[PDB]
């Protein structure tokens, strides 16, 4: 259950609040009779409510207003920036950081045993978190090859086959294998081509991918509230 | 299985990982590696548990399994019912086996057979044929009274009447029981004991107690089942069974316990009259029945003993008891028991 | 043990020669260490399931089964000796009495 | 009886979740989920040891005490 | 009946062969289960091996995978080339020799007693395989005539009455003659004329013979498998 919790303003009035969130000012009287308030409703300082501190309110006291309240269906231009960085971050989720060394595994990147854990620097655990978890967990859905890990046959790539020929066949072989596995990634929209060449041995390719917007992941985690999981199982 | 505990595993984790590097220094509450740590160790404290329960039981079955020494299942009641003729037979009519009986009495509408044919010869009044209860378990221990019907439609049949309640009715056996008669097979591997000879008479599972009385060159075997009597057939089938353990030589003689019957009457007077009906004096017999036939062989009966639990029922409701036909504590010999006969109360 | 083997395999499974101080090194060895002592203690579990070789709680509790109960510092091999003598108890002659004597 | 695989991933998870909100992501491939797995994978392992254990316990233990192999 | 034999690999799991094989782990219990295995299932090496032969396995080890394998709906890009050859072999039929002495029978195409019979210098009666046994039976239909071989009216040709005059009319008949002969040949997939050319007395012409693909051949013996025959009654 949720509730509207409302601040009482400079001189204002419960037929004012009624009118604001009931959209009319005949609930002032049930607002009264939630509340538990006296006759001077909302006084004009503390000196008024310490005659009658439990049945009277004060400015800057709290009342509840009992509208089922729900935090979806609630317009995102109101949500302060912050937040929406907060909860674009709780939606691509917190992950432990063990893509740290760019360079290491990204020289051997078909070989095992090229990535770790590494610690904060405050002793604890390292952990990436929004865009850098989305790095993380692409890197290593790519470096991954398809069935080598356990409980999870169709995660990886077959990247590791593809040290083929150098003719834009094996080219389009890469392109494809590479935008199904970023395509496998449930939080990944889309990813399509950019530009590609081939130097002789060396093969080069970028690539663009679009991430789940800001108004679908604030719209998902502010749906999760009903069940309060907060939490990614995808 | 050491029985390991959460606090001791989660310390020489995080001592094992501040010792194999010095950067790692953050332990406290809510960090990500000590609740890691916290759930490998909590489902490793889960393992050893379950394991050790795990390890009780198999011993458990490994004791079952070894000398297939099954657990009793639950039993079926079963009595007697005595049935009446308008006048003495000419015909020696047959009842063969299946033959229903069944009760008007809807509190308890069980329904029992016969498992074997009885002749009732010419010039008989009466015949008495054990019966079985179609049901298993508790519910085929109706009490004295109840069967009234015979479903033959014999027009030869004056009324039909089970002279005391059941009791042979049981559930499944208990633990303690299994592991007592468990205990008496181990004592009894040595045949030729006394205790032997106990559990050879016991070995049949319709035996309830034995009492073994023992003389020079004598041995008696009083037996009885729950209700107190001893069958020709149970006779034969524990006899057989002490073939085997009964010592060589020595004379052995089966023969049944001495029961005695015990009519109950009670005045009861009650407190809230509003609560007189059907079901408080059915509640109050129930009682007593209970009382009664829970008394094993050599056991007293002692009157305050039964006001007591009488009065227990509700101290407040049940003002006063007093008892139209008991005046003095019965002894029983240890060749004897009581069991209930024929329960009757008087609300007032 | 196979903690290593069906570990994630970009994982390392060694101490890197670059830092000798490698955190990841430390955390897969400790959880290595509690895979091993478990599993080790699970292997010596078997023990305990049987008469034989039974110790203390579970040679209690076999004893309790059947129906012989440990006495002041009665150790386990007298006391699994003495429960498997009870089963064995020769009785109706005059040699076990002796023997009981 | 005893636990298996997919109930003790659910309560690792739920467990780290309960410890710490510094971590989110369970998805597949994750450094996390992949360590609690293999934890999970070696109990189960472990589970079935115990089981066998305990079968050839309860059709041999006892008889094997009177010298009869 | 068949089943799958796996090789026990180097650091290898019973949960790895089961996600590779079942494509889940949770068929292991099952896989040990059917092997007969006890708890160390796969140890280092034959020194462990010793303590329990009969109920452990080592590396280098067969284990016995139940599941119902079938030749057939196998990809033949895993089929090895000399595998290919062979299967082909099979599939177009090994046959005795008498097309030896090319140049004689072509001498004395239209007479009897042109072929025989001949040695492959072991000591053995000589053999012609694929290609050979195909260009072998070829030859010997088109040199039949049709209707004089017992038991068998259509096979052969009617080029013997052929000899006609040098026109373009009498060439088509011919065409058509040898086009019906190769079409006869149930392995033959289609025969078409190239080019052909009169210099008077002498009718010139050759022709383009396509026979079934690797690929078919494979499928056919592969099914074959299951009748266990591996033979031609065309």
């Amino acid at each position: 259950m949720r509730f509207k919790k409302h601040v009482v303003q400079h001189e204002e009035t419960m037929q004012a609040i009624a009118q604001r969130y009931y959209g009319d000012v005949s609930y002032w009287i049930d607002l009264v009779e939630h509340n538990n308030l006296k006759y001077p409703y909302l006084v004009e300082t503390d000196e008024e409510k310490m005659k009658d501190p439990e049945r009277l309110a004060s400015t800057g006291d709290t009342l509840i207003i009992p509208i089922e309240s729900d935090l979806t269906d609630v317009s995102a231009k109101e949500i302060n920036s912050r937040d929406k960085d907060v909860l674009v971050e709780l939606a691509l989720g917190r992950d432990l950081n063990i893509t740290a060394d760019e360079k290491y595994f990204n020289e051997h990147g078909t070989s095992d045993n090229i990535l770790a854990f590494s610690t904060n620097g405050n002793g604890d655990l390292d952990t990436v978190k929004g865009i850098d978890n989305m790095k993380q967990q692409l890197q290593a859905r790519l470096l991954t090859p398809r069935g080598s890990l356990m409980l999870h046959p169709n995660y990886g790539s077959d990247l590791h086959n593809l040290f083929g020929l150098n003719i834009p066949e094996q080219a389009t072989l890469i392109e494809m294998e590479v935008l199904r596995t970023l395509t496998s990634d449930n939080r990944v929209k889309s990813a399509n081509l950019i530009d590609w060449k081939i130097q002789g041995n060396v093969y080069s390719g970028q690539f663009s991918v679009e991430i789940k917007s800001v108004e679908e992941s604030i719209n998902f985690v502010l749906g999760q509230d009903e069940e309060g999981i907060f939490a990614l199982f995808e | 299985m050491k029985t390991r505990k959460l606090t001791n595993i989660l310390s020489k984790l995080i001592d094992k990982t501040m010792a194999g590097t010095s950067k790692i220094t953050d332990f406290t509450p809510g960090s990500a590696s000590r609740s890691l740590l916290e759930a490998v160790s909590l489902e490793i404290e889960q393992f050893y548990i379950l394991t050790k329960e795990n390890i009780d039981w198999g011993i458990q079955e490994g004791i079952i399994e070894a000398f297939d020494f099954q657990k009793r299942q639950s039993k079926r009641a079963y009595g007697d019912v005595t049935i009446q003729f308008y006048q003495p037979l000419d015909m020696r009519m047959y009842i063969p086996a299946g033959t229903t009986f069944t009760s008007t009495r809807q509190e308890y509408p069980q329904q029992f057979e016969t498992l074997v044919d009885y002749y009732a010869e010419p010039d008989s009044t009466e015949i008495v044929v054990e019966v079985y209860c179609k049901e298993t378990g508790v519910a085929g221990n109706v009490p004295e009274g109840t069967i009234n019907t015979i479903a033959s439609g014999s027009s030869l049949i004056r009324s039909v009447n089970n002279e005391y309640s059941f009791n042979t009715g049981t559930k499944e056996e208990s633990q303690e029981d299994f592991k007592r008669r468990f205990h008496s097979f181990v004592e009894s591997r040595g045949r030729a004991t006394n205790k032997s000879v106990r559990y050879g008479a016991l070995q049949i599972p319709d035996v309830e107690g034995v009492y073994v009385y023992e003389e020079t060159g004598h041995i008696t075997v009083f037996a009885h089942d729950r209700n107190g009597n001893l069958s020709d057939t149970l006779k034969e089938d524990i006899i057989d069974a002490l073939q085997d353990y009964r010592p060589s030589g020595i004379m052995l003689d089966v023969t049944g316990v001495e029961k005695e019957e015990v009519n109950v009457s009670a005045t009861v007077t009650i407190s809230n009259k509003s609560r007189i009906g059907d079901t408080l004096q059915k509640h109050i017999e129930s009682v007593i029945r209970s009382y009664l036939n829970n008394l094993k062989t050599s056991d007293d009966l002692i009157i305050t003993d039964l006001i007591q639990a009488i009065m227990n029922i509700d101290d407040v409701l049940i003002y006063d008891v007093s008892f139209d036909n008991l005046d003095e504590n019965i002894i029983v010999p240890p060749q004897g028991i009581i069991r209930a006969g024929e329960i009757k109360v008087e609300l007032k | 043990a196979n903690f290593l083997k069906n570990l994630h395999p970009l994982l390392r499974r060694d101490r890197n020669k670059k830092d000798n101080q490698d955190p990841n090194f430390a955390l897969i060895d400790a959880l290595n260490e509690e895979m091993n002592q478990v599993e080790k203690d699970a292997i010596e579990s078997k023990l305990q399931s049987s008469l034989k070789t039974s110790t203390s709680e579970y040679l209690d509790k076999f004893g309790d089964w059947f129906g012989v109960y440990r006495k002041t510092d009665e150790k386990d091999d007298v006391y699994r000796a003495r429960i498997i003598k009870y089963l064995l108890l020769k009785r109706g002659t005059n040699n076990a009495i002796i023997d009981a004597i």
